[PDB]
């Protein structure tokens, strides 16, 4: 239920300026900043600061300082795929490097495969990070969540955490939280029947569960995921310890997958029952 | 034994053979040991056609010019697979809107994608098709990979296309997720994204299809996209 | 007399005829070319809609040269609004239109190639031609967005500036490929004298009609030398002149040539006429273009603004925009107000050309006539519209 | 024994039953005598649906919300035919822009046409339809002309609505006369005439699709028009 | 092959301003002005001029100098229907006329039988009058006809007229011809597929065919038709002679009038044969 | 206590759900209203696309009342881009928005006269509502070209004046009409009294809402006062507040009461409170409306211009636009920038009722709680938008 994979180990950025920003292990950013330093990559599309708290919007980093300046997660839409093009046209990356949910991957690996109109993209992309997702909001669900339900406002939050059957919020002196089943219909119908939980097309894929806080579950995957995360540890970028050691580790994500699963082939069902359009 | 090819012209801007010609290391050797561009007189001083394994047949056909319309029949009896090459031939693109009324023939006014008047076995939108899709669909036919091929075929009943088509089509249908893979694709940059939905700009909408032809929810090549990536 | 007819000539881009009424001896006594392309119509599609929409569509007159009519069109609507495009937008413009007219020569090479590239040679000639264009084209699509049909030459400027990392990496492609390009032409050139055309074939009277050695300037498109009729009034087959789809612009009340060799007599003292000079021409100006482009690459601030802001009202203006496209002057006119395009014309250097091809063919054996018609590299889709 | 008529009002805006209601000098008589409205809480307090002849049924419906597609079912179950009653039910009209992410349901973002969920017998376009059609439809439905009724039956099928209907469906097919019926009939004037062709402003047009169903050259309904002149 | 009618005679205005304005017998001018002077209609919906010579406007007329300075043929689009719904709003008319061809005569007729999205105009029509028509041009394609075959411009012509095999046109001092088959394929292609000459389902019908010069040929369909037409007579606005006294007659109009339904048949059926939708 | 579920309210517009708890009495001690209506979204809808789209769209918000919609649509976009509207365009926009007020109680005495018209009356009533919609809807179509969702207010003005045929016609129909519409409202009025609803009925303390007698004033929506908050912080029931469609816009601090009785009293002097007064005050607002637009007809100089020229750029001004719909105060909050819609919110008359209408049921038996309910002439489409 995990799709195909080489290794999982639960890791750790050693940089301590990408420990303080990061969401969990600091995986996306450490990452793309060893490509970018090593020259894999010249640039990477990360969701990155907006016009609204809380509300990114994709742009294309090509130093350390902006891939660190998107570092932390934001479950709201940032339409990553959508910056892929400008990076390679007028940025003039030949080398890209991009981090994407699970239905972005899907774009961008249909993309590679059929470019019927995207003309010198497919090759130039060398590592898609994948990040785990079961869900993403509207930003006015946030709003509901953060602003009404739990009474501050989203310029209050200095962080937003999901796990352990909980929405965190994190203010500037407390933490505050909702019954994740309380947003039960506050995010997009579109991830109804979505099936894959891991990121299961990324060259790497990461997310906190399965491993305790500040550490990351890393999953390698193809040959150049595998090959650029083994190159980062052994340069000391990342501490890495195996996933079978960890605690929750690999029964909790195997669980929420195969949860995952499940819920969108009823979903998927009960479109083809109405005879509504379904592509899986 | 090299497959036999025409390149058919008929009321497109050629820009479909440019990006063709634009497989650039590859080429001399495609042309010359590959395939065999056997009619289309852009390429090839014959003007009696041959038989053909496979027609490319760029643009839209235009209902007021007989010459045009024999030389989309004549193709279709000729060759064993037609190809819509290019939006023009297989949406109508940008020549959905001409209208007729401009010199020296003002009659000249109704376009259709071609199979509005025979039978199209396969497609490949874009405006134009990128180099690397021609490419791999070319390879794809010298080795019988009908795997590949399969989206391509049903797109050959994709004939009227236009960015509403992701409403329609998509948003409306309770399948948007809001990855941004349309905006990326749109080769007129006439898609944004607002609150994580496409923005269509309709100024400079081509109608050629390509924005919902990529999106992950218009059809998912799982088994296909996992070969590729040896998963 | 008999008809020799071609329908359509071959190696060109687009549709056209070509009628040779021939001698006993078979010498060209009369020669016709003429359009027999479908009118797509472009000018009447773009009049009543959005400014923003007319370089979008009329780009798609062409996927050879849509380089140049994305420019005419944004360059005549610019001049309708009198907007004043940044300095950084204005080289971006140009570099664009440097970098095209070496793709589009080299194409044009590619298409000649069977009749002047000895078989033995043929293979090297295309990889030649591919990695003059593969190189060109890094421009072309980092700059305006996409190699054919760019979507970011815009009205006001274009859309962004480039990354340093962009302007270095296309300074040193286009730079190093300066010698490349250098023996291509050599070798080019000296085909095309070996293939041993008669002396004089080609050589007419008509002027040629030039703005500028390499970008285009509308101060050197005089409207009161300006004239446009049509088939009905040009051609005196009554069959043919039915037939034709091509306007029939003129200048001094007379037909022209445009294009290469037009500019190079104008601008740069070439003194050579007809055939094998048409292609001479085309293949040195690829010196001038690739030399422009790298110029342009070095003098790019790509921290400057490249885009205007305007009112896109219009006070009903009449804007002309005159780019010099790889095949000769592509003039486009445009008037904005009430926020549309109330009037839009396109001039398109096939155009001019095509009254110019059919009597280039008189005086030599109807065999050579083909090869009259493609040393104008002659672009259909364009002539048409 | 007057037919039973029930009006249900999905995503709609009403517009339409004000139009019906419009009929001004017929409509006591109308209500009072001609038909039995039996269902529809906008008019009727019953909350047990019945049995109907005819479902006036008005609006789009959403896909994420649970009680519009049971009531939508339901009413299917109950009457003998179902009427998409304007656009919205019939091809979606303005909800076809609709995306979510609107407080206080931000997951509310999907917007169909009900023939999409269920058989739909006959459709009246229009934003709203005009109280002629209204009421000429249900008289001919009163005295069985169906003669009259058969383009109602017909349209049903007309479900996804365009103003560029009149290019893909009418100019590009080489039917289009210049006569201005499709700018005439545009209820937000989003069409004018610019020489002779239809001209689209795509910022007013909410896909209702009555400029192509008033358009003489998509259907021409010879017998009927000359039987009303006497000729 | 000439629809129904009541009765067909030749007839011409007796007014010496619309005979010197008129196409023909100025039947459409003087019946719209009597109906407007009488109260029968509070305006008319006309051909006035444009912002190009001969390159009409469809107009809203409410005086009898609007409906005269309207008067005379344009052989090029005039969509008249466009203005119907203006007229009976912010013009304010209840009581409306108008002049149609043929193919706008359908598309009026279908929206009073159909009004699906047509609000309180259907029974606002009080007089519709047909002219004949067998094909229309593109503004261009008079051009070819005007500027270049004939060698004048469209500023030099007075007027236009087509008959007796030829195009016509009268410059300030000069009557310069065209063979009218040398027009053939510069008509918008639309035309191909129409079988009604005679304007068959207007309230009133008229035409130059069967007239001799200066007169038109009448033909009354409707109540609405003949007894307006009847009224302007007996008040003495035309004068009338009974059509099988005339030359040429009511042979030649149906012998154009067949010609143009066989062939239309004829063009129906090709498109059958092409797969084209036809909606004859 | 025992809870009473009615879903959806009848003879209304649109679909809410009344949960009433009743003590042993039957006497409601709880009530919640609540928006049951999916959300099209039109705010969402709007944002992100070119001003001229804003208002057709939202006057689809309902078909009932689409007029002040699309009059508060384009006065906050006017506001944005800093426009003044013509003197006669102001006046046909006050004109079209008077006419309608008649149009649309009368709409509402159509639903409710199963509650108060005499079964002997009711053919009388229904035929009286229709000659008043008749004329009042003359207006509507004449002068802003459709009678249910007005093709011709604009941003700028109008799309254009009107006839002296049309004005004077006009005139004449509604003066004519005022004796007719005079006897309606005394007839409603007797009929409402004469039903004998409960002393108090509906009373509450809540504020009384309004910008103007009869069109609307944006210098009198206080920004300082108005906040919007969520069902999830209002609604004390969870599964209601996570069910509710609408948002809750409140004024200092407070939820109001918008409409023709808050007109009446902020503007009139009226001092009645609850059911009864409510529908009184909507009867009595006719004369007020019908005599306005009497009045405009009187005044419009139907040769002047009606619409301003404008930029539709914008600066990034938030524009404000407050409307006196027939049911309460409608305003439409724009800013427009970079020639698109940044930010859209309306808050539409039922919305601002909602909250209000749920408590104002309580203190009396449940089945009074529906009539309680049809005195705001509550609009479900309008709430959710
Ligand atoms: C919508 C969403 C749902 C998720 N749900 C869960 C899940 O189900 N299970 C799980 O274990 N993990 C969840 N994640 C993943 C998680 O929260 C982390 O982002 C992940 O563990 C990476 O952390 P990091 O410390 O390695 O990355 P960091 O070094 O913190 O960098 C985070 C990267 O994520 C990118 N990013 C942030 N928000 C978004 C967004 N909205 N869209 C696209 N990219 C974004 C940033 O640009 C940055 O490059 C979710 C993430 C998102 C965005
Ligand atoms: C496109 C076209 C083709 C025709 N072909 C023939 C035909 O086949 N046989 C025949 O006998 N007659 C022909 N007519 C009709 C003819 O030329 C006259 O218009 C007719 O006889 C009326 O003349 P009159 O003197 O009665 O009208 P007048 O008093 O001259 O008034 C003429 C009226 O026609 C209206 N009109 C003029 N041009 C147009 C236009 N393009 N579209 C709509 N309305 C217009 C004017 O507004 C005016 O109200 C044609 C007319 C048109 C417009
Ligand atoms: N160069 C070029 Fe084009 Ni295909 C031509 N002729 C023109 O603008
Ligand atoms: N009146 C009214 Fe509407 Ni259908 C409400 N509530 C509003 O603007
Ligand atoms: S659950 Fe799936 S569809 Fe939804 S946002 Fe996450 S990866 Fe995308
Ligand atoms: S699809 Fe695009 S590139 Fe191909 S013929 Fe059409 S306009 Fe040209
Ligand atoms: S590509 Fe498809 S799923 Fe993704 S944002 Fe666009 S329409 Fe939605
Ligand atoms: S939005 Fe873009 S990709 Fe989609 S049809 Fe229009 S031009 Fe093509
Ligand atoms: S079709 Fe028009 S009037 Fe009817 S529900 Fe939809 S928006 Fe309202
Ligand atoms: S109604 Fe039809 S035939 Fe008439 S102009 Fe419009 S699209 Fe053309
Ligand atoms: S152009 Fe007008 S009539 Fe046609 S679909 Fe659009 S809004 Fe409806
Ligand atoms: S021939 Fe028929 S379709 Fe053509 S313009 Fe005349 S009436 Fe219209
Ligand atoms: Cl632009
Ligand atoms: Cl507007
Ligand atoms: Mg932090
Ligand atoms: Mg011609
Ligand atoms: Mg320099
Ligand atoms: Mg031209
Ligand atoms: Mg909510
Ligand atoms: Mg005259
Ligand atoms: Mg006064
Ligand atoms: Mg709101």
């Amino acid at each position: 239920v995990l799709g195909t994979y080489k290794e999982i180990v639960s890791a750790r950025s050693t940089d301590r300026e990408i420990q303080k920003l990061a969401q969990d292990g600091g995986i996306v950013t450490g990452l793309l900043a060893y490509a970018l330093d090593e020259g894999i990559i010249e640039g990477a599309v990360v969701a990155g600061p907006g016009e609204e708290f809380w509300k990114p919007q994709p742009m294309v980093a090509m130093s350390s300082d902006e891939l660190k300046a998107a570092a932390g997660t934001k479950y709201t839409f940032s339409p990553n795929v959508m910056m892929l093009k400008k990076a390679v046209r007028q940025y003039g990356i030949e080398k890209l490097g991009t981090v994407a949910i699970p239905c972005q991957t899907m774009g961008i690996r249909k993309m590679q495969t059929y470019p019927f109109g995207v003309r010198f993209l497919a090759d130039k992309i060398k590592l898609l990070v994948g990040i785990y997702c079961m869900e993403n909001f509207p930003y006015t669900s946030l709003q509901t969540f953060i602003c009404e339900k739990l009474g501050v406002s989203m310029e209050l939050v200095e962080k937003m955490d999901i796990g352990k059957g909980k929405f965190w919020v994190y203010t500037q002196d407390d933490v505050l939280t909702l019954p994740l089943k309380e947003t039960h219909g506050y995010e997009q119908a579109g991830c109804k029947i979505c099936k894959d939980y891991v990121a299961e097309l990324a060259d790497v894929s990461t997310g906190s569960v399965g491993s305790p806080d500040g550490w990351s579950t890393v999953i390698t995957r193809t040959d150049a995921g595998d090959s650029i995360f083994k190159q980062a540890v052994e340069a000391g970028l990342f501490e890495t310890k195996p996933i079978e050691e960890v605690k929750p580790g690999l029964g909790l994500l195997e669980k929420l997958a195969a949860q995952k699963k499940e819920k969108a082939e009823k979903n998927i069902a009960a479109r083809k029952e109405m005879g509504l359009p379904t592509p899986f | 034994a090299k497959p036999r090819i025409g390149y058919i012209h008929l009321s497109g801007c050629t820009g479909d053979a440019m990006s063709l010609t634009e497989n650039y290391d590859i080429l001399a050797e495609l042309l010359t040991n590959m395939v065999d561009i056997v009619y289309g007189q852009t390429l090839v001083d014959l003007w009696e056609m041959p038989e053909m394994d496979l027609a490319l047949v760029e643009g839209s056909v235009c209902l007021q010019d007989e010459h045009s319309l024999h030389e989309l029949k004549e193709l279709r009896e000729k060759a064993k697979l037609v190809c819509a090459f290019g939006s023009c031939a297989a949406t109508g693109c940008f020549t959905r809107y001409s209208r007729g009324g401009q010199q020296a023939q003002p009659s000249h006014e109704s376009f259709v994608p071609i199979a509005d008047l025979i039978d199209v076995d396969l497609a490949l939108p874009g405006c134009p098709p990128s180099p690397e899709i021609i490419a791999k669909t070319v390879v794809a036919l010298l080795n019988n990979d009908m795997d590949y091929l399969q989206p391509m075929l049903d797109l050959a009943g994709y004939t009227e296309a236009c960015g509403c088509d992701l409403q329609t089509k998509v948003v409306n249908q309770g399948l948007c997720i809001g990855c941004g893979t349309c905006a990326m694709a749109c080769q007129t940059r006439a898609l944004d994204m607002t609150n994580g939905r496409p923005e269509l700009n309709s100024d400079r909408c081509i109608k050629c299809g390509i924005c919902y032809v990529q999106c992950p929810r218009s059809w998912w090549p799982e088994e296909q996209i996992k070969k590729e990536l040896g998963l | 007399s008999e008809r020799i007819v071609i329908s359509p000539t071959s190696r060109q881009e687009g549709h056209a005829e070509l009628v040779m009424e021939v001698d006993d001896e078979g010498i060209v006594t009369k020669g016709r070319y003429f359009s027999i392309t479908p009118v797509r119509g472009l000018e009447k599609m773009v009049t009543g809609k959005a400014p923003e929409t007319a370089p979008v569509m009329v780009q798609r007159i062409c996927g050879v040269c849509p380089i140049p009519h994305t420019l005419a069109s944004v360059e005549a609507i610019d001049d309708s609004l009198d907007i004043e495009v940044p300095k950084a937008g204005r080289l971006l413009r140009e570099l664009t239109l440097a970098a095209h007219h070496v793709n589009s020569h080299a194409i044009h090479h590619f298409l000649i190639a069977p009749d002047f590239v000895p078989e033995n040679l043929m293979a090297d000639a295309i990889n030649s031609v591919s990695e003059i264009r593969k190189n060109a084209q890094y421009v072309v699509d980092m700059v305006a967005g996409e190699g054919i049909h760019p979507s970011d030459v815009r009205i006001g400027g274009m859309a962004d500036n480039i990354t340093e990392l962009a302007r270095k990496r296309l300074y040193a492609r286009l730079k190093q490929l300066k010698p490349k390009v250098n023996e291509h032409v050599e070798l080019m050139i000296g085909l095309i004298e070996d293939k041993g055309l008669p002396e004089g074939l080609g050589v007419h009277n008509q002027p040629t009609l030039a703005s500028h050695q390499i970008y285009g300037d509308r101060t050197k498109f005089d409207l009161d030398r300006f004239t446009e009729i049509m088939p009905e009034s040009w051609y005196d087959d009554p069959e043919i002149a039915k037939r034709a789809c091509s306007t029939i612009p003129l200048y001094d009340g007379r037909n022209v040539e445009v294009g290469p060799r037009a500019r190079m007599v104008e601008f740069q003292g070439f003194k050579e006429r007809g055939v094998v000079a048409q292609h001479v021409a085309r293949a040195l100006e690829m010196k001038t273009a690739l030399s422009r482009a790298i110029e342009i690459l070095d003098e790019l601030d790509t921290s400057a603004p490249v885009r205007a802001d305007f009112d896109e009202r219009g006070t009903g203006k009449l804007g002309i925009g005159a780019i010099e496209a790889p095949r000769g002057l592509d003039v486009h006119m445009a008037k904005v107000e009430n926020g549309k395009i109330q009037f839009y014309s396109a001039l398109v250097p096939t155009t001019w050309n095509i009254p110019t091809m059919g009597p280039a063919t008189e005086g030599f054996h109807h065999e050579y006539g083909p090869h009259v018609i493609r040393a104008y590299d002659p672009c259909l889709s364009c002539a048409t519209h």
